[PDB]
């Protein structure tokens, strides 16, 4: 799709390290006895330790990597249920970014960590063609943005679009949708019409197709015949 | 689909697309559509190989 | 027409309710797995058996 | 106001800003750069070296290390 | 069905319990093995009541299952038989009672 | 129902304690001294040696030229000793084994003589199991047996 | 790093429901057979099996898991011994290293190197890989009693996409090994006849 | 049900028949230790289960976002706020019935009504 | 031949960062009451960790069919771990994050 990318893959270790000093017991000293209760804790499909708190545990390795200190490409998931606590640096895995959605607020109910004053100071920076340089990146690092596996994916609950979805509680020629029932919402997405991959996003109104037709005609287009390069 | 709760078995979660073509598809039905149609894609390439041999 | 489209948006609204007391009836375990069925089939098809009246 | 939670319209701004700067072919670009930065040279290192030790009356012995490497 | 037992739905269920085919662990819930020494007397509770109530050579090893009524009550049976099939199963050397 | 790419224009126009002090300890006794560790592992409460035996002992039980792998040292030392460490009588027992886990974020601080500490860290730890608590096998009867 | 090698152990259990002897054995890789587990265990030195148990059955509480497990502890009941167990491994791959007192040993390297080359490879971690290898079992047995759902495989959380990276390094690894090989064969034979 | 293991031993204990004393031991056929049989039943095989229908019920469980919240009042609580789920028994025969989690006394209860 | 010598130390054994293993290859044990301090010699007042007050069939023993020259020093009375003061400790923690090669 237009959106997704794909992690590079990076060094274990750092996280490792990190994670012997946040609690994590090795494995040699672990007794399933005296811990009933502890969550497992993986790096890679390596089980490397158990950890008593891992509530604590994730949302301090969340925050540091929405820092961008764990590189964001690295995937954490924690199974509740499961007890389990899986993480990925991993090269190879597809994931694609996603709104945060703070459950925090001064209004008293969750809503995106972005703001009409970043998206100001994006437009600033695209109708810069004086720097302030407000750029993906900056998105990222202010922990506005997340990119999510498919893994991560399973733990989340992600909002369709902001406006119609996080506010709590017409055209009848208008579709019909359904509600913001669900209050937990941890994530939103950027914009619906990203989960069409390039040729799919010519289609004009492919909502109104059947779903073969667009099938076509993003296979045909391939084939159509215009400009290829300016030279 | 990761915008769900668990365990929901309302019709419109577990794909039943409710809007017309002309009011058009949200994106989930979207996507239950596209998985629906694929589906029928799969088929038209099986049906025909299979067809072949027999007739033959 | 106008008109129309209500008593689409009704008809279609009806199943709904028809389909979430089939619901809350499986989820009180009050359901009747008709012999030959376990709950869970005797559950689905009643539903894709209402969404489907439905759309026609 | 500059805390205003954004509407759906917003979104475009933040797309244009992913591809202003991740391009569309990023992949490519991506995992290849990764490949020559690091992935050469660790191919490199990870068999830096190769022995031969030839025995006598005292034992010769010879092998032949791999360093940097340079991409021109 | 027979010619003249034509829609009469009591003919039709006794048929199909005539060759549904029927198992025990499928109408069983679960089976306890114990150690209840005399062959007369039994540490359970129940089994006295009924230990006598038949008794008016034999192991000390209990072995004792439990079944459903719905489900021994769908393809409905009585225990009578099911029991005698247990005594005509093996042989008489595995002395069986059974509930009511 | 549009696409407005004018809106550049107004995006354009609207912007007690015992506190003890510890020295560069002798390395020439390290030099050949080497201090392990070890746990039992036979949840035996105590298990001090002490109630062991005597006595005790602690111990360990043509061509041309040619290329060969290459590996660093310590593993070819580690390697190089597969003789495990063993306690014994002349009959309780125990075995020895090596852990790796953790053989590096442990420094110690026994309680010497006074409070104070001369300042170590392990070499390495060890695994240290019984044996022959029962003391059956059928090492060759074992296969025999296990194909009946 | 290095050759991404391709082990792959798998833990059978066998007899389908039902039947009795619904025992378990893994198959190490290089061994000709399947081993009973209690047995793979005991060669890593967890003998007393409730330890075993225990590094399988992380609530104690669980008797149905156990039950499943008990055919498989009396399996192992004719081993007590850690060497043995490594003994008897060795018995069952690729004899040709005759030394009998370094046949256990190579069974002890097998597992050592050859066993999960993954969590490492390195010496002295069989309590890691032990845990592992219950852990491989566990959720087998959640499989075989329903606690959950057998395996998703078109899942696309467990793919992989290779681009142009990894490619190349798969590829551009082995003719780097190739270019070795030729030179030290070089490196050898001008050695072999001392040319310059 | 009910394992038991040695002590200085540590294996599991068979049970071993005492006929003379005239009831059950439980012997280790590695070490020969012995001890009393607890009770008589030996062993059971659980056909049909009703376990696993609150398969890891931590106390998070009302941590998770994606669980679906639900108002109902506990009985124990009367607070109307939890979470639930179908039963974590993911067999076919399973039900459908609900069991909800009220966030406030962790207290277990169902949406059931033939059977509470 | 092997020696129990005494075996009766009370080691307590800590477990520490790597930043403090790399510096340990004097000490001021602040203890209060069980709100255990320490001082460290310049360096913060690390305080200790009562990471696992029992710790039995564990002993500290040093060396020298081969035999070799055992001595049984002492044993392991309670495990410790470090307790990192958290101002430059967390901000070159995190920081453990921040290096690389070329
Ligand atoms: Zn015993
Ligand atoms: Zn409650």
């Amino acid at each position: 799709s237009l959106m997704s990318c794909i992690s590079v893959g990076t060094d274990p270790m750092p996280i490792i390290t990190f994670l012997s000093e946040w609690g994590m017991e090795p494995l040699e000293d672990y007794v399933p006895h005296q811990s009933p209760d502890a969550t497992r804790v993986f790096v890679n499909g390596v089980w490397h330790g158990v950890h008593r708190n891992p509530a604590r545990l994730m949302e301090t390795l969340r925050t540091l990597r929405r820092k961008g200190d764990i590189n964001p490409e690295v995937s954490m998931i924690r199974d509740i249920r499961e007890k389990e606590l899986k993480i990925f640096t991993d090269a190879g895995r597809v994931y694609r970014p996603l709104f945060i959605v703070e459950d925090d607020e001064s209004l008293g109910h969750k809503e995106l960590k972005v703001r009409k004053g970043h998206i100001a100071k994006l437009m600033a920076t695209e109708y810069q063609d004086d720097v302030e340089e407000y750029t993906w990146s900056s998105l990222l690092n202010e922990g506005l943005v997340e990119y999510i596996d498919a893994e991560e994916e399973e733990s989340i609950l992600i909002a369709m679009q902001p406006e119609d979805l996080e506010p709590a509680e017409v055209d009848p020629a208008k579709r019909i949708r359904v509600s913001h029932h669900a209050t937990t919402f941890t994530h939103c997405e950027i914009h619906p019409s990203m989960i069409l991959g390039v040729a799919a996003s010519i289609i004009p109104f492919p909502d109104h197709n059947q779903s073969p037709r667009n099938t076509y005609q993003s296979a045909m287009g391939k084939q159509a015949m215009g400009v290829f390069l300016t030279n | 689909l990761p915008h769900f709760s668990k365990d929901d078995y309302s019709p419109e979660s577990k794909g039943f697309v409710e809007n017309s073509y002309l009011r058009g598809l949200t994106p989930q039905e979207f996507f239950f559509h596209a998985m629906g149609g694929r589906e029928g894609l799969i088929d038209t390439a099986v049906k025909t190989a299979e067809t072949g041999y027999i007739q033959r | 027409d106008g008109p129309t489209m209500r008593e689409i948006t009704e008809t279609i609204a009806e199943a709904k309710k028809k389909v979430l007391d089939v619901t809350k009836e499986a989820q009180a375990n009050l359901l009747t797995a008709k012999h030959g069925m376990t709950l869970r089939e005797s559950f689905e098809d009643n539903v894709v058996r209402f969404l489907n009246e439905a759309r026609d | 106001d500059e805390s205003a939670p954004i509407t759906a319209e917003d979104s475009w701004a933040v797309i244009s800003a992913f591809f202003r700067e991740k391009g569309l072919v990023s992949q490519q670009l991506d995992s290849f750069n990764q490949f020559v930065d690091y992935t050469l040279q660790d191919i490199i290192c990870e068999d830096s070296t190769l022995i031969l030790e030839q025995l006598a009356q005292i034992s010769r012995k010879y092998e032949i290390s791999f360093g940097k490497i340079y991409v021109t | 069905l027979e010619p003249g037992h034509a829609a009469d739905q009591e003919q039709a269920k006794l048929i199909r319990s005539a060759i549904e085919h029927t198992t025990l662990k499928s109408v069983t819930i679960a089976s306890e093995i114990y150690y209840d020494p005399d062959p007369r007397s039994t540490v359970i509770p129940e089994d006295e009541e009924i230990i006598q109530l038949h008794f008016s050579q034999q192991s000390p090893w209990l072995l004792r299952l439990e079944l459903d009524r719905a489900a021994m009550n769908d393809k409905d049976l009585t225990m009578g038989q099911v029991g005698e099939r247990i005594k005509q199963t093996f042989k008489n050397d595995l002395f069986v009672i059974w509930s009511e | 129902f549009i696409k407005r790419d004018r809106m550049r224009r107004n995006f354009l126009r609207m912007r007690e304690y015992n506190e003890f002090p510890l020295r560069a300890i002798p390395k020439e006794d390290l030099e050949n001294m080497r201090t392990h560790l070890l746990k039992f592992q036979s949840k035996k409460k105590i298990n001090p040696v002490t109630d062991f035996h005597l006595p005790v002992r602690l111990h360990r039980k043509r061509k041309t030229r040619q290329l060969k792998v290459l590996d660093e040292n310590a593993k070819k030392l580690r390697f190089e000793e597969f003789y495990p460490w063993v306690m014994e009588d002349f009959y309780n027992t125990w075995v020895g084994s090596y852990e790796a886990g953790n053989s590096d974020s442990y420094v110690l601080l026994s309680v010497e003589d006074d409070g104070s500490f001369t300042m170590i860290p392990a070499d390495k730890v060890y695994k240290f199991t019984a044996r022959n608590k029962y003391a059956t096998l059928t090492i060759d009867e074992a296969e025999k047996r296990m194909d009946k | 790093k290095g050759s991404r090698f391709i082990s792959t152990l798998q833990v059978k259990l066998y007899g389908r429901e039902g039947s009795s002897a619904r025992t378990i054995k893994a198959t190490l890789p290089y061994i000709k057979q399947d081993i009973p587990i209690v047995i793979i265990f005991r060669a890593l030195g967890i003998i007393p099996d409730g330890e075993i148990l225990e590094h399988i059955c992380y609530d104690v509480n669980d008797w149905q898991m156990l039950e499943m497990l008990k055919p498989c502890v009396e399996d192992g009941f004719v081993i007590q011994d850690r060497e043995t167990a490594l003994d008897f491994i060795g018995r069952r791959g690729t004899a040709l290293g005759i030394k009998k007192e370094k046949r256990i040993q190579y069974a002890k390297d097998i597992l050592q190197k050859e066993f999960l080359p993954h969590i490492t490879q390195l010496e002295g971690f069989e309590s890691r890989k032990a845990f592992f290898l219950g852990y491989m079992i566990n959720r087998l047995l959640l499989c075989a009693l329903d606690r959950k759902d057998q395996d998703d495989r078109d899942h696309f959380g467990k793919k992989r996409l290779d681009l142009a990276g990894p490619l190349l390094a798969q590829l551009f690894k082995t003719l780097f090994k190739k270019l070795t090989k030729d030179i030290f064969r070089y490196m050898q034979r001008t050695v072999e006849e001392a040319h310059d | 049900t009910t394992f038991r293991f040695c002590r200085d031993c540590n294996n599991m204990l068979y049970p071993r028949e005492d006929k003379e004393n005239n009831r059950l031991l439980f012997e280790c056929r590695t070490c020969s230790y012995v001890e009393e049989a607890g009770s008589p039943l030996v062993y059971r095989h659980e056909l049909i289960t009703n376990i696993g229908e609150t398969a890891g019920v931590v106390q998070d469980i009302g941590s998770d976002p994606t669980l679906p919240r639900s108002d109902r009042e506990c009985p124990k609580c009367h607070s109307r706020e939890n979470v639930f789920f179908q039963s974590q028994q993911r067999r076919k025969d399973t039900s459908m019935v609900l069991f909800f989690v009220c966030l406030s006394c962790s207290h277990i209860f169902t949406s059931d009504q033939k059977n509470k | 031949d092997l020696d129990l010598e005494r075996s009766n130390r009370q080691v307590w054994l800590v477990r520490l960062p790597m930043f403090l293993a790399e510096k340990w290859r004097l000490g001021k044990i602040r203890i209060n009451k069980s709100k255990i301090t320490l001082l460290l010699n310049e360096p913060h007042e690390y305080d200790l960790e009562l990471t696992k007050k029992v710790v039995e069939n564990e002993y500290v023993f040093t060396e020298q069919t081969i035999p070799k020259k055992t001595a049984i020093v002492g044993t392991v009375c309670h495990e410790c771990q470090v307790m990192p003061y958290h101002k430059i400790v967390e901000q070159r923690r995190n920081i453990v994050k921040l290096n690389n090669k070329e």
